[PDB]
């Protein structure tokens, strides 16, 4: 009765029988931009059901040695369905998201993943190892698209900051003996009312094992982690031709 | 003082008590801020709030 | 006009962001109430489910037998202004006589306070910050000696002509704000407003400033947000002939009227560059101290 | 006199031993009441937790 | 302050809020000016004003 | 002045008359203290007080 849940939005429904409640980031729900916060004058377009729905974008395999992954929003969706098309045809975009990370196992497997959302997740490089070289992350690393990207140094989140403090950001844990999913609702976060869905990634989704996956020989060894997400209150403005980047 | 409203905190959920001798309010002192706090925004952003006495997962 | 039901009953357009929490006055630490022994079934404060993502709601009163304590310890010194409104070094400008850097009696400093770790680590605790600031300029020779020299400081916003010499026409400063002061005078000091085109400055921008292919050669622009680039600070010795003394200008900043959003993990690896969070990969060190065993102090 | 709260609110000294049970008159064996067939879910008198 | 009225703007269609410590008002600060505007004087000095919707020449 | 109450004597059995120009009261002057005295606390801390005229030990 807090362990069970149903998420319905658009023409999509998600069910879970081992949930751990729902997190509403920074304590507030997604909402459309008000007339006083807005600055752009064209009347926006709010597609509703055709874009605010659940998209299942990717599946990763959790292994005893996995270091962790991250995805960028709205990057993961810029090339998917009707949401992607609007993001490409418009200069301005804004929305929130309902993120549902899925991972189930058996009562004999163990392990815990930390699922967190970190706004403005700027990636850094190891600087040629010695730190004397000002190298920079390539486009495929800063905006990895739907496949996501694997962390090289999870302890410092590939950005010189302690993952041990990542819990100061909206999160949930997927601890196999307890739940099989994490659900986080995130409002629009930015210093501007609208922005480019292409040039700016508002936040990153981090899925990192903190307690390694373990099980005895004989138990199903393939333990997938699937990422499903839904845009909420999507708004678009500044129409012209489609642009991919 | 009938000055300009050009402070970084004009229209804040916390009122300040400041000193100033110029027509521009950002020139004012830092003063004292309001002592309001909202830990829950970070420590407890759950949709369905659970009591202390109860078992968090039931 | 509207007539189909799904349109009349939709929530499309609701600009009132519903909030699950609200702030409360808390001028002092919470008090402690008397508590006694509890031997119950069903009631279990000590048990939590950290998976939910919330922090423990268990309190002293429910874990041990407590006395009453009237706590009047203030919470005033931990406000944003209390923490940030303390002037720190954020810039240093050299004006030497014999040199490789600025031997021509003038210098242009891009306004970027990320070159000093103490100040930088404090501001990077937050993602967005909006504030006014008081800037103080301390000048002397490299020995800390005070000499009878007249200087000119000028703020050159983006788009205004940057002086290219001690005698540049730009020093006429007809619209830019300039400060004329002697090293013999006390440190110059002014108030600066919040000047960004955005609602807040942001210490992290996960994106690019422009559209297009983001090939290798342009990757230095990843993370560059013009909304944070306020301009140039130019300084010169006021004369047509070289100064007789070598000078140094230290720049201090004291934020005031501060607001901040989105807290984040605090830097735990040495900083290398102003423009990014790059860390030395061969020296990834633990956040803190270590020991030999988990069963020994 | 007393003034600190934990002293005023303590139960130290309560000589009234609280009793969870009380005696009833029972001069005869209990009677038996008519009962009929019950086919319920939720109700399970036959199951115990010794 | 009972001073002289020797400012360049004495008798202006815009009132100012200034500070001064001398008997001569021109010594006063610039203060704040009134935010009135009249673009039409330059952008639309036509005798017979024409509406937006209409055809300017009919 | 609506300042902070951070003086070493905030909540004292002697009121002070001070001057200050800052938001923190400890920055204030020493002012004047109250002229109350209690010699007995040191010169006569006896349980059963004995009169002058009488013989201290009877
Ligand atoms: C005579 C005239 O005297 N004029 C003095 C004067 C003093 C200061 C001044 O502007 C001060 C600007 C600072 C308040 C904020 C600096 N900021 C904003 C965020 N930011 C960032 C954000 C992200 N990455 C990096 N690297 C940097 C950054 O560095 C203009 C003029
Ligand atoms: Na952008």
């Amino acid at each position: 009765s807090d362990r069970v849940a149903q998420l319905t939005i658009g023409n999509s429904t998600i069910t879970t029988q081992e949930a751990a409640n729902i997190i509403v980031g920074y304590g507030e729900w997604p909402s459309y931009c008000s007339d006083s916060d807005a600055t752009a004058v064209d009347k926006p377009t709010r597609p509703d059901v055709s874009v605010n729905r659940f998209y299942t974008l990717d599946t990763k395999l959790w292994e005893k040695s996995s270091k962790g992954w991250y995805w960028k929003f709205p990057d993961v969706l810029t090339e998917t369905g009707v949401f992607g098309q609007n993001a490409q045809f418009h200069y301005l975009y804004r929305s929130g998201f309902c993120i549902h990370v899925q991972c189930n196992a058996s009562k004999f497997h163990q392990g815990a993943l930390l699922v967190a959302v970190l706004p403005e997740y700027v990636i850094g490089t190891v600087a040629g190892g010695t730190g004397t070289e000002d190298t920079h992350p390539p486009y495929k690393q800063t905006q990895p698209g739907a496949d996501g990207f694997e962390l090289q140094h999870p302890y410092v989140l590939d950005a010189g900051i302690p993952i041990s403090q990542l819990t100061v950001c909206p999160h949930q844990w997927i601890n196999l003996r307890t739940n099989n999913c994490a659900t986080i609702i995130v409002p629009y976060i930015n210093a501007l009312p609208f922005d480019s869905a292409l040039n700016h990634c508002n936040f990153g989704l981090l899925v990192v094992p903190i307690s390694p996956l373990d099980y005895d020989q004989g138990a199903t060894p393939v333990i997938p982690i699937t990422i499903t997400l839904a845009p909420m209150c999507s708004e678009f403005a500044g129409l012209r031709q489609a642009v991919t980047q | 003082s009938h000055e300009n409203s050009n402070s970084a905190t004009e229209g804040s959920t916390i009122n300040y008590t400041t000193i100033n001798y110029y027509k521009d309010s950002y020139a004012a002192t830092a003063g004292k801020q309001s002592l309001k706090q909202d830990p829950d925004k970070f420590a407890n952003p759950v949709k369905d709030i659970f009591t202390e006495m109860a078992a968090p997962l039931k | 006009g509207d007539r189909v039901a799904d349109v009349i009953e939709s929530s499309i357009g609701d600009s009132v962001s519903r909030a699950l929490t609200h702030a409360l006055p808390a001028p002092t630490g919470q008090n402690t109430q008397v508590s006694s022994h509890r031997l119950d079934t069903g009631k279990v404060p000590a048990l939590q489910a950290a998976e939910i993502g919330a922090s423990s709601n268990a309190s002293d009163e429910s874990m041990i037998e407590t006395r009453c304590v009237l706590n009047s310890h203030s919470t005033a010194e931990t406000t944003l202004d209390s923490f940030f409104s303390r002037a720190g070094l954020v810039g240093e400008i050299d004006l030497p006589l014999e040199g490789t850097t600025n031997p021509n009696g003038y210098a242009n400093w891009d306004i970027d306070i990320t070159g000093y770790a103490q100040m930088r680590r404090k501001v990077e605790l937050f993602t967005y910050m909006r504030f006014d600031a008081e800037f103080t300029f301390v000048a002397c020779t490299p020995t800390g000696e005070v000499v009878p020299q007249l200087l000119q400081y000028m703020f050159v916003p983006p788009g205004a002509p940057k002086p290219d010499s001690r005698e540049s026409l730009a020093w006429q400063t007809a619209t830019n704000p300039s400060v004329f002061v002697k090293l013999s005078d006390p440190p110059a000091q002014v108030s600066v407003p919040f000047m960004s085109p955005a609602s807040a400055y942001q210490w992290f921008y996960d994106g690019y400033p422009t559209f297009g292919e983001h090939k290798q050669e342009k990757d230095l622009e990843y993370g560059a947000c013009p909304n944070n680039m306020m301009g140039t600070f130019s300084v010169r010795t006021v004369g047509t002939s070289k100064s007789k003394y070598p000078l140094v200008v230290r720049i201090y900043m004291r934020m005031k009227h501060v607001r901040a959003w989105i807290p984040r993990p605090m830097r735990n690896q040495n900083y290398l560059f102003k423009a990014n969070p790059n860390y030395a990969g061969n020296s990834i060190k633990p956040t803190g101290a270590s020991r030999t065993a988990i069963t020994t102090l």
